RNA sequence: CAUAGCAUAUCAGAAGGCACACCCGGAGAACUGAAACAUCUUAGUACCCGGAGGAAGAGAAAGAAAAUUCGAUUCCCUUAGUAGCGGCGAGCGAAAUGGGAAGAGCCCAAACCAACAAGCUUGCUUGUUGGGGUUGUAGGACACUCUACGGAGUUACAAAGGACGACAUUAGACGAAUCAUCUGGAAAGAUGAAUCAAAGAAGGUAAUAAUCCUGUAGUCGAAAAUGUUGUCUCUCUUGAGUGGAUCCUGAGUACGACGGAGCACGUGAAAUUCCGUCGGAAUCUGGGAGGACCAUCUCCUAAGGCUAAAUACUCUCUAGUGACCGAUAGUGAACCAGUACCGUGAGGGAAAGGUGAAAAGCACCCCGGAAGGGGAGUGAAAUAGAACCUGAAACCGUGUGCUUACAAGUAGUCAGAGCCCGUUAAUGGGUGAUGGCGUGCCUUUUGUAGAAUGAACCGGCGAGUUACGAUUUGAUGCAAGGUUAAGCAGUAAAUGUGGAGCCGUAGCGAAAGCGAGUCUGAAUAGGGCGUUUAGUAUUUGGUCGUAGACCCGAAACCAGGUGAU
RNA sequence: UGAGGGUAGCGGAGAAAUUCCAAUCGAACCUGGAGAUAGCUGGUUCUCUCCGAAAUAGCUUUAGGGCUAGCCUCAAGUGAU
RNA sequence: UGGGAGUCAGAACAUGGGUGAUAAGGUCCGUGUUCGAAAGGGAAACAGCCCAGACCACCAGCUAAGGUCCCAAAAUAUAUG
RNA sequence: AUGGUAGGAGAGCGUUCUAAGGGCGUUGAAGCAUGAUCGUAAGGACAUGUGGAGCGCUUAGAAGUGAGAAUGCCGGUGUGAGUAGCGAAAGACGGGUGAGAAUCCCGUCCACCGAUUGACUAAGGUUUCCAGAGGAAGGCUCGUCCGCUCUGGGUUAGUCG
RNA sequence: UAGGCCCAAGCGACUGUUUAUCAAAAACACAGGUCUCUGCUAAACCGUAAGGUGAUGUAUAGGGGCUGACGCCUGCCCGGUGCUGGAAGGUUAAGAGGAGUGGUUAGCUUCUGCGAAGCUACGAAUCGAAGCCCCAGUAAACGGCGGCCGUAUAACGGUCCUAAGGUAGCGAAAUUCCUUGUCGGGUAAGUUCCGACCCGCACGAAAGGCGUAACGAUUUGGGCACUGUCUCAACGAGAGACUCGGUGAAAUCAUAGUACCUGUGAAGAUGCAGGUUACCCGCGACAGGACGGAAAGACCCCGUGGAGCUUUACUGUAGCCUG
RNA sequence: GGGAUACUACCCUAGCUGUGUUGGCUUUCUAACCCGCACCACUUAUCGUGGUGGGAGACAGUGUCAGGCGGGCAGUUUGACUGGGGCGGUCGCCUCCUAAAAGGUAACGGAGGCGCUCAAAGGUUCCCUCAGAAUGGUUGGAAAUCAUUCAUAGAGUGUAAAGGCAUAAGGGAGCUUGACUGCGAGACCUACAAGUCGAGCAGGGUCGAAAGACGGACUUAGUGAUCCGGUGGUUCCGCAUG
């Protein structure tokens, strides 16, 4: 039958262009007074999947 | 599964929400017109009818990539502003349905 | 008194067995996955019970939706692995819309009217019968207005019950056309010369047959029959339109609280739909729905019922098909099969096919108690003789050429005299006095001759496969376009048709949205993703995912039964 | 001690031993779920050619398992790095 | 850049070190080699030591490590102790 | 340049079946057996015997497509090996029958059980009962014998249960 | 054919019963005690329930727990836990009351708070029985019966703290680590046995203490009788055995022409090196090796494997109590 | 005076009229209901049905809801490293040595610390500079304070150790809150997740005369994802519309 698409991944990344993957950034949402205020605005830049993890989770999100 | 160690979507956190009701539109440029005659006036359906658009999803829109080198006057829905100029400069007109 | 209850007459209405494969209800697991486990999942699955049936179930809006709307129900393809649910984990998973198969809306209660009997005094009520009518931008009764077999429809809603005009025209019958020679035990084979074909499908006949047989194509055909098909007697429905002002329009019902279950939804804001316990209404100026609740709008009118088709399965039956098996295969069972046999019992459950064309199946003689055999004879063949096609290897023997009783051995290998033979005839074969070298195979291991594992020998059987989806390579076609799915016509094909849908032609952003740019930012700055061409359809290989998923193997868990011989 | 009977597995019987319940019992036997699951062991069948490792960091209810990186191979591309 | 893997039990020797007892064919790191996955010659036999990396024939030759009395190829060689 | 285990890539040999074409076969197919043959390998021919009806070749296409190991399953057959064993007990002789006698029949003697190796009756078994015939199989040897085989017979109730 | 006997210690009173198939006993039963529950549709138990046992019985009865004839006895602690009872001091869910607070509306100023009438979702002021807290009792209920320094609550002293700190009688015991404790008896010689001592690591009074005639296929020590048990083996009888005739398996098995020594090596060699010995083939015997056969080690570790039992492990639950 | 009787729950000390009716306490009644309750008939029959009499009685029993108890029963869990396992000990982060002159590098190898603190111990502008030693003196701890000279960080630096510090990074004083907003070329580290440093650009500020310095402390520890839930803003979205 049809594969199935990981839905908790598919509710956390979305798919760019070409092929990747962006994603949201970890260690917000929680205490930041033990941060800086660079390391808060710098942790809203979005960044890519990795390749190493791509290789990896490729067919979750095939539907994507 | 990573063998235990907490999977990449799990560390993630997720971020967003989808609109059910989302206007889509079917995209057309410049440098598709192009094909047409100088004074003909294009439509949704004559779109359709030569091929230039498969399906109006909830309207159809004019964005200027390319360039015209015609003049005709074209009814749409929606338009970009460097499109509506780049008609309107050759000569042409137009028309929000 | 009355009926219970009891006692008679008539009828046969039910029980049991279903094919529990499919369908509907009641009740309802666990192993398992989540890499433990409890919410969850396995799964409303397995098993049990009850019902019916040839189908069952559902079904005609108190709907679906927000267009300017829509077709009662069911089924198929898509929407879409989307939206959503989720220790937001494992995983679960729609709907509308659209394209299609099949296409069917009918009846009650209540109003109202006319009769019937009892109470009552025939006034009213009660109940019985009959009409009448069952629907919303409101229908009917009363108020208002003028028509019925025109059409004619038994699949519900009435019926011709009809002369009704091939059940399949089915058992069945007919059904064209060949001779010779050679080999042979026997020709259908080879050679040569002819023929039929709406018949060259197939099988038998002493070997391989279109013309030998049964048959085939095709034609003619009768009972139970009718194909259930065409005017088909009766009977049908040729409508009566406006306002709706007044009356009616399904009560312990809807609805609510508590506890639960089912809906893709984890029980909670549950919107929606069901069970139990408690409460408990409105009546057309009404009531319900449109994911808490309020208002405006849109749609509908519950608490009454029936309903064909398309759909699901096959213990069976008829006619057939196969890049399915061919006797350790394929049904457990080609034969004596659910049988010998095992078990107290529930239950489990085998092995076992082949003479030859024809039985012509060995008259007779000899040895022998007979079994067995040797002749003779049948036969094409008897090392084809019933322990009967072919007849492999392990294993058991009899004969022989070379060789061996001073020798230490993974038994072979390289060298090499002597002896014997003479081939797919090529710098051949068999044996091997003697010399040199040399601790089996497989698996598991840092490492195995290993005193680590496994194999007595031989034969046979015995393990990455298929479906669906994803991804990536190669091939081909078309190319800013590429492509159909279901269904329909067709030989269970190719093909044709079918454009709902799918991918691509533009991305960025959570999103509104903007657009070759967008997001951030107060700012265009700076930066991130993007542009500054090439995809798409089928197929091949590789890999992955869902399914038992390369094969064998647990202790155990659960459900229903069997046993106190 | 005999003949008839009774008690049935989430159960029964036991002058009590985890003892007996058809040569079996810390939970009988037969069928089905069921091809349960098995991060464990064993096995997995023809030939030649080219290349050719690792037994290591890091995380892990993790330690004889697994994931990513390292090191192998095949194909495209850049092209002195 | 992408397709496909396997591996995560390592062993000895030499050298630098911890530990241990300046014990272990011990154990734990680091630097090299070999085995693993490597036949051949030598070390008597002997995975890890020395030499050296087998495409296949040849009753041809030159060498390495180790050797030249016999087993068993090659000096009972020379010269000096 | 060409040692090589996990492993990656490539090229090939064979097996069954199908399509098409072209062929072989009672003047003897496939299978089986032998051989001193060909090919770098998987493997392919040829000749002769046996056998007595189907089978190759070329190109392509599909797979139940190749076994030496799983204390694997099923059948045959070995080794141990002429080995262990032949299941408590007194037999001897004569005569007979017979193809054949330690083992069968008859006779004499001897011996054993003897609150039993005795005689009845229930349960259970279900024709093992009786006459003839028989020696293929069964009998732990033999066998002329038999609870074995074949043929045919046999169970009688008012009072017994 | 037909009882061995005596002396002395333990355990158990006795007869009986028990692990079919390694345990027959000191383990279980027992008759007697004791505690507790139950006033009859009794309690208790089986069952979803209906119906049953208890019992065609009725506190001199029935169920359950502990102990285990008989005799002498059965000591201290109610602080904690359990059970019973009481005061009822206070705390609570469902529930009855709705005082007030907000979403919404022509309703009121239309720039805006009476929330009014109303539809609606929240809501304390009260109470609301059990339970819980508290008090008392109960030890043949669960349990406990000593720390510290003079000294080996040993003797008496104190204190530590809770509620108290071992009465009788026993005592190197089925209990004693040091341990073959010490002394005596018995023997030529006594890690055992008997008697005595107490320094009871860690005895103790119904998970009963001490003692007891009778009993025992019970444990233990000593003596008499008697003997091949032994010094020390010998001879005979049968059956297997061995030879002959008939019949004729099995476990095991990679192939086998299968020597020894010292070494080597996965560190214990028929198979490797170097040597030593050894004509080919049988039969009867033996058991040193083939790490012999037999059984995918039951000891040990591992598996995010199972099962059984336990509890103040987590989560539930039949059921019981109260509303 | 210690409250405290204006008006007003209002009142203990009071006795006190009955009310549409409603909502609690305790008795008594009976027809519901219940009697393994007595007699009488079905009956053949103690079951059961029915009549009469007696008991009990709106309690009990049963249903639904709630609360407490509940190894009686059930499903499950009960970690790893480890010179076998167990007992013991440890599990994250920072600093030295081991570590073999880049970086990195193990052991149940050797030593120690963190799970913060500070509104000045932060920013800026100005000034200032050790102990110890003797010397010598009221005091004298011999040395506390005071005074001259060498002292080379042996001073001191909030906090372990190491690397650094007189640019003082140590010690005082005056102002002040840059312990701001939005980005950041590029680099370090790295399996991933993460972590680290950054010139400079806009904006608007503090100190200083000014150049200029300030995106927290001499540096390196002083935490921990995700899901869930709560609070405030918002230009976002949603149901037909609000
Ligand atoms: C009579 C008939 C039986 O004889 C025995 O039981 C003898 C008497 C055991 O002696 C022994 C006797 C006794 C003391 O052990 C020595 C006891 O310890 C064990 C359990 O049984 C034997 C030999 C055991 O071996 C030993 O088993 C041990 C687990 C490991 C031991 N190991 C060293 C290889 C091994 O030799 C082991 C279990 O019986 C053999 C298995 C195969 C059996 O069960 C076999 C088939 C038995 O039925 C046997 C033939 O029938």
């Amino acid at each position: 039958p049809k594969m199935k698409t990981h839905r908790g991944a598919a509710k956390r990344v979305k798919r760019t262009a070409s092929g990747q993957l962006k994603r949201s950034r970890a260690f917000t949402s929680h205490l930041f007074a033990n941060k800086s205020t660079k390391q808060k605005r710098q942790l809203r830049k979005a960044r890519l999947v990795s390749k190493s993890d791509m290789k990896r989770v490729k067919q979750l999100l095939a539907y994507k | 599964f990573e063998g235990g160690q907490l999977p990449l979507f799990r560390r993630l956190p997720k971020r967003g929400f989808t609109n059910i009701n989302r206007k889509e539109y079917a995209i057309v440029n410049l440098d598709q017109l192009n094909k047409f005659e100088d004074g003909t006036e294009v439509t949704p359906a004559l779109l359709v009818e030569s091929g230039v658009v498969k399906n109006e999803k909830s309207g159809i829109k004019i964005l200027g990539n390319g360039s015209l080198d015609k003049k005709l006057t074209v009814k749409a829905h929606k338009f970009s502003a460097s499109a509506a100029e780049a008609i309107d400069a050759k000569g042409g007109a137009h028309e929000v349905i």
